């Protein structure tokens, strides 16, 4: 949820 | 927990 921009983002949540 | 997986 840190880099809550892409990978702890998931695009929106986190994931990617 | 930044991109750490």
């Amino acid at each position: 949820r840190q880099i809550k921009i892409a990978f702890q983002n998931r695009r929106l949540k986190a994931k990617k | 927990p930044p991109i750490l997986l």
